[PDB]
């Protein structure tokens, strides 16, 4: 088993500037290395092969190199339409590994995110569960804090959060954290709030509701 | 010209089997290899298996060997792809591949196999309404909440498509009951509430559920 | 397992214009994933790809002067030059890549051409 080791796993480019990828095997396989890109939603695409040689229709900006055990993809403009996972692969011997990816995106101005909380909806209170959703729209970059406050106590494991790929528009990220309770445990609290800390921010941000308001 | 077209996969029970097929046109189908990669969601490539042009060599990895068998019919350009005993780690896309000297030229769109004990549940649709609590800036957002689905994958638009703008479906998350959840919301002109109206419209083909839900802003 | 690289003849070909020139390229193949490469050379000892089998499925369109074959024996194949034009002429070569159970290239020893008036 030969072991593809690529570095970096995300790789924050600011469109025009180079980026450039790396990989290691883990055992000589001469030049038998090939570049995959695969764009989200869509099936890997071929870029390079034979560590050097661009695939028919690859852009010339896409370029490949590296012998023995040390490769190196390179993008000399980063475009917009770059974004995705980069993988290389070792096709010399099998079994065929590839690498665990390189997430490429597009580095940009710091955004706030916009805070918007949802209390759950009468109808599905009618049906025993209660799903309380605090939004982060449209931020940069990606690290965010959620937390819970519950009649001002700070919940912990027991809300799942849920990331949006980069925008390709904006090229901004959105964050969803959904707190899940009973009908019964919901409607023994009043206060629920949501507190949001981000780069961004000067300071952490709540959005709050009393139960039964609307 | 070279087309690759996956078929069979779906939802299936630990331990059941399950074939895959790929189509293939656009090229001599019996000189070249075919291969199957699949892919976890959410994770990377893995190499599944190969055969050669005449169909006498084959190919494995230790973590499907024994289990799965790659085999081929040249005299109608279709490859299979044979997975008995299957194991939760085996739930992945699944993509027919056809590799050359170039690596792995050619892909399939990827064929879905889940491997789990639920069971296919339609998804329950409900409404995240726009209120003052969601509301910033002359902006409101409002979105829906697909709760308790199964298997992968469901299709959300809104307004049958006509808004596509500011939309964000989040990825599905994995709920303790074994069921998916899922968020999708949008962001739109606080002075758009009273007067447009916007539907949730949820798609899950694997129970054959079709779901349209107006979302109403709260009075708030 | 080790495997001998593939036999290019005739060592050299002589053909007036217009007509076909046909070389056999031999190659004792140890598995089924190998593709074979025909190459026409530059002065810089660097290699030139004008067909290949089974035929390259990414750049299609390729000039259909430059055909190979493959007997059906298990091992030879026919690169042929159909009317050949006088700037034909050069060295010529095939080259085999085998895909399993290593990737591995091996060339074959060159030959030339001489298309004459
Ligand atoms: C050395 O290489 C030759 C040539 O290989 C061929 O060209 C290469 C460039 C590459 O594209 C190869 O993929 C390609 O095959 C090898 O020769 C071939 O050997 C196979 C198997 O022995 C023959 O295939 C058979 O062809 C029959 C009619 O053409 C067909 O009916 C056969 O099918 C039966 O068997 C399969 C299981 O194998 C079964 O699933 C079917 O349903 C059916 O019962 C079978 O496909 C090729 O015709 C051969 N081709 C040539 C040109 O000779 C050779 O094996 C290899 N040597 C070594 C040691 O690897
Ligand atoms: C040259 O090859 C072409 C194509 O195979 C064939 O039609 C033609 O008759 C050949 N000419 C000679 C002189 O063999
Ligand atoms: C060889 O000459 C012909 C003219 O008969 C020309 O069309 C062709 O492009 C030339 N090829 C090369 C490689 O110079």
């Amino acid at each position: 088993d030969i072991v593809m080791t690529q570095s970096p796993l995300s790789l924050p480019v600011t469109p025009g500037e180079p980026a450039s990828i790396t990989c290691k095997a883990s055992q000589d396989v001469e030049t038998v290395v090939a570049w995959y890109l695969q764009k989200p939603g869509q099936s890997p695409r071929l870029l390079i092969y034979w560590a050097s040689t661009r695939h028919t229709g690859v852009p010339d900006r896409f370029s490949g190199s590296g012998s023995g055990t040390d490769f190196t993809l390179k993008i000399s403009r980063v475009e917009a339409e770059d974004v995705g996972v980069y993988y290389c692969q070792q096709y010399s011997r099998y079994p065929w590994t590839f690498g665990q990816g390189t997430k490429l995106e597009i580095k940009r101005t710091v955004a706030a995110p916009s805070v918007f909380i949802f209390p759950p909806s009468d109808e599905q209170l009618k049906s025993g569960t209660a799903s309380v959703v605090c939004l982060l729209n449209n931020f940069y970059p990606r690290e965010a804090k959620v937390q819970w406050k519950v009649d001002n106590a700070l919940q912990s494991g027991n809300s799942q959060e849920s990331v949006t790929e980069q925008d390709s528009k904006d090229s901004t990220y959105s964050l969803s954290s959904t707190l899940t309770l009973s009908k019964a445990d919901y409607e023994k609290h009043k206060v629920y709030a949501c507190e949001v800390t981000h780069q961004g921010l000067s300071s952490p941000v709540t959005k709050s509701f009393n139960r039964g308001e609307c | 010209e070279v087309q690759l077209v996956e078929s069979g996969g779906g939802l299936v029970k630990p331990g059941g089997s399950l074939r895959l097929s790929c189509a293939a046109s656009g090229f001599t189908f019996s000189s070249y290899d075919m291969s199957w990669v699949r892919q976890a969601p959410g994770k990377g490539l893995e190499w599944v298996a190969t055969i050669s042009g005449g169909g006498s060599y084959t190919y494995y990895p230790d973590s499907v060997k024994g289990r799965f068998t790659i085999s081929r019919d040249n005299a109608k350009n279709s490859l299979y792809l044979q997975m008995n005993s299957l194991r939760a780690e085996d739930t992945a896309v699944y993509y027919c591949a056809s590799p050359d000297s170039s690596g792995v030229a050619y892909w399939g769109q990827g064929t879905l196999v889940t491997v789990s004990s639920a069971s296919t549940k339609g998804p329950s649709v409900f409404p995240l309404a726009p209120s003052s609590k969601s509301t910033s800036g002359g902006t409101a957002a409002l979105g829906c909440l697909v709760k308790d689905y199964f298997p992968e994958p469901v299709t959300v638009s809104w307004n049958s498509g006509a808004l596509t703008s500011g939309v964000h479906t989040f990825p599905a998350v994995l709920q303790s009951s074994g069921l998916y959840s899922l968020s999708s919301v949008v962001t739109v002109p606080s002075s758009s509430l009273g007067t447009q109206t916007y539907i949730c419209n949820v798609n899950h083909k694997p129970s054959n559920t079709k779901v349209d839900k107006k979302v109403e802003p709260k009075s708030c | 397992r080790p495997w001998n690289p593939p036999t290019f003849s005739p060592a050299l070909l002589v053909v007036t214009e217009g007509d076909n020139a046909t070389f056999t390229c031999s190659f004792s193949n140890t598995s089924e994933s190998f593709v074979l490469n025909w190459y026409r050379m530059s002065p810089s000892n660097q290699t030139d790809k004008l067909a290949a089998f089974p035929e390259d499925r990414s750049q299609p369109g390729q000039d259909c002067r430059f055909r190979v074959t493959q007997l059906p024996n298990g091992r030879d194949f026919h690169m042929s030059v159909v009317r050949a034009r006088r700037n034909d002429s050069g060295t010529y070569l095939c080259g085999a890549i085998s895909l399993a159970p290593k990737a591995q290239i091996k060339e074959s020893l060159r030959a030339e051409l001489r298309v004459t008036e």
